[PDB]
């Protein structure tokens, strides 16, 4: 109850610091946005396979993007980075995290157990143990406390949209987690109930509906093009009855902002 | 790592063995937390380092350094003189003066308030996790079971908190942890400082629960809405009456009893927050007395 407003202010400050270099992929000579998408999409499958929290997936990406912001990685080792990030994210976030042997397994035995653990050690070094990173998901759940009243279809849609942002480094690195979350939450609230970014949240976040526009225009695009996108794990994930089959909901043709 | 000379062992705890050590070069006396190194870096350690690096406060024990090597992981901590549990034992005959109890609770509440408004749950507050010095300070320690609650934290099916200091919500099987669980713990410790005896010393999970019921009265829908719908609630629960707090914590004044019942409020939604507790009439004349530490 009382700590909430402080946690928003603190999380808002923390996302500026735990932010990856915007155009880091152009400084990565062997990999491209495409390959990152494939990896992130694979991690969603990994996530659904081992029934891990969505927050674990979010963290794992944050770690990956930060690690790749300061370490040149050849394509053949990108997955080893991804697998280590997931293991670390699982360790930070999951109550009972999956055994290392399990993570070694899902790579089709590309890497050995030693290779994954030595990588984990290196990811920790590069991130300097700063793993308590703030996610789009963290902001979404905080934003949800402002629905009048709560709606799970609204929530499930926002989550889906916010999850979809993880796959495409272009353009979503341009936006802080809190901004993506604001866009996702408004778009979900608009598709489902027809309402808009609420007055109470404008006051809390400082973001006017106007300011979220550049992000909304991009997100709405991903949503509209989502069925044709090369990566499908997320749409599959969210057509489940658990998430109210929201990935099957038709996006509005114009946001009319 | 070749800078530190190990002085002596000072106890095991969650992550692993802990040593008092000295910095051969600066002279600084530290607490070394050693970890042997194969399932990777232990979950508890990853969480402890990660979260403590953020929590810089006078009433939270400072993580000074993390030394990353080949086969060993060392966590360097500021050094304090003993744990509250040991100080309580030394006080057994004489008792901890009420001013010092007030001072300790005030400080702990500041530490906890800092933790919570930085989305960190401690989850394991017990007198052997609280550390004191000769200068009258008290600090939160062992963040091995600590958790970040940017998203709500799901509860373990096999719970790994202490039994005696566990909140009733957890025992009745609610889905998520809460800031309120940390407040409950301090409440139990607060009463224990006052009475020289543990407030609810349970054998088993159900013994713990009933001990909370015998003292504070069996909760119902009027007191705590949704109590009976919780997973581990049983209709056949014995219905005890609430007991006069002046017979539970006799040496406490009206303010002391006022805060304590708010700290032990049944509903976790209406239990006093650390932040609010600091502004309670009880701490209006708080000072910072010095303890007398043995050995
Ligand atoms: C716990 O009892 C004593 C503590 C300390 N000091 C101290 N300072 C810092 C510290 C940290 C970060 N973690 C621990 C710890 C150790 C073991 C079990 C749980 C926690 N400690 N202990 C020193 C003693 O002797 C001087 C004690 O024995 C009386």
């Amino acid at each position: 109850p009382d700590y909430h407003e402080d946690i928003h202010t603190y999380l808002r400050e923390m996302e500026v610091k735990c932010k990856p270099k915007v155009g880091y992929m152009k400084k990565q000579p062997d990999i491209t946005n495409s390959m990152r998408a494939i990896l992130v999409d694979w991690l969603v499958e990994v996530g659904e396979e081992y029934k891990l929290q969505n927050e674990t997936l979010h963290l794992a990406v944050n770690y990956i993007d930060r690690f790749l912001s300061s370490m040149s990685v050849l394509r053949g080792k990108l997955q080893l980075v991804g697998t280590a990030a997931m293991l670390l994210a699982s360790k930070f976030e999951e109550i009972y995290p999956p055994e290392v042997a399990e993570f070694v397994y899902i790579t089709d035995d590309t890497y050995t157990k030693k290779q994954v653990l030595r990588m984990e050690h290196l990811v920790l070094k590069v991130l300097t143990f700063d793993l308590a990173a703030p996610t789009v998901n963290q902001f979404l759940t905080q934003y949800f406390l402002h629905q009048q009243p709560a709606n799970c279809k609204v929530e499930s849609l926002a989550m889906f949209l916010g999850e979809l942002s993880l796959i495409d480094a272009d353009p979503y690195l341009k936006y802080l987690p809190s901004v993506i979350a604001g866009a996702a939450f408004h778009l979900a609230l608009y598709t489902v109930t027809g309402q808009s970014w609420p007055e109470s949240l404008i006051r809390k976040t400082g973001y006017t509906l106007e300011s979220l526009k550049p992000c909304l225009m991009d997100l709405h695009q991903t949503y509209l093009k989502a069925p044709q996108h090369a990566q499908q794990s997320i749409r599959e994930k969210y057509k489940n009855s658990k998430y109210h089959g929201v990935s099957l909901l038709n996006p509005p043709e114009t946001l009319n902002l | 790592m070749e800078n530190f000379q190990k002085v002596e062992k000072i106890g095991e705890g969650t992550y692993g063995v802990v040593y008092k050590a000295r910095n051969k070069l600066t002279g600084e006396v530290v607490a070394l937390k050693k970890i042997r190194l194969t399932e990777g870096v232990p979950s508890t350690a990853i969480r402890e380092i990660s979260l403590l690096k953020e929590l810089n406060h006078p009433n939270i024990v400072k993580l000074l350094d993390v030394i990353h090597t080949e086969n060993k992981l060392y966590l360097v901590f500021e050094f304090l003189h003993q744990d509250l549990k040991k100080f309580m034992d030394a006080s057994a005959l004489t008792g901890i003066p009420l001013p010092l109890i007030k001072s300790y609770l005030f400080q702990l509440l500041q530490g906890l308030a800092f933790c919570h408004s930085h989305r960190v749950l401690h989850r394991d507050l017990k007198p052997q996790n609280l550390l004191i010095n000769t200068e009258g300070a008290i600090k939160l320690a062992d963040f091995g079971l600590a958790r970040a609650f940017g998203v709500p934290v799901r509860t373990y099916t096999h719970e790994v908190v202490t039994l005696w200091y566990r909140a009733p919500e957890i025992l009745l099987g609610c889905k998520y942890y809460s800031t309120a669980v940390d407040i409950w713990s301090l409440g139990c410790i607060f009463a224990e400082m006052v009475t020289r005896r543990a407030l609810f010393p349970g054998d088993s999970e159900i013994d713990q629960l009933f001990r909370i019921f015998r003292t504070l009265g069996t909760p119902d829908e009027v007191v705590w809405p949704g109590v009976t719908s919780m997973p581990d609630y049983k209709p056949s629960f014995p219905k005890w009456a609430r007991q006069d707090f002046s017979k539970v914590v006799p040496p406490l004044d009206e303010d002391g009893r006022s805060l304590l019942s708010q700290m032990l409020h049944y509903d976790p939604n209406k239990r006093i927050s650390a932040k609010a507790a600091l502004a309670h009439p009880f701490f209006q004349d708080v000072t910072k007395p010095v303890p007398h530490l043995r050995l």
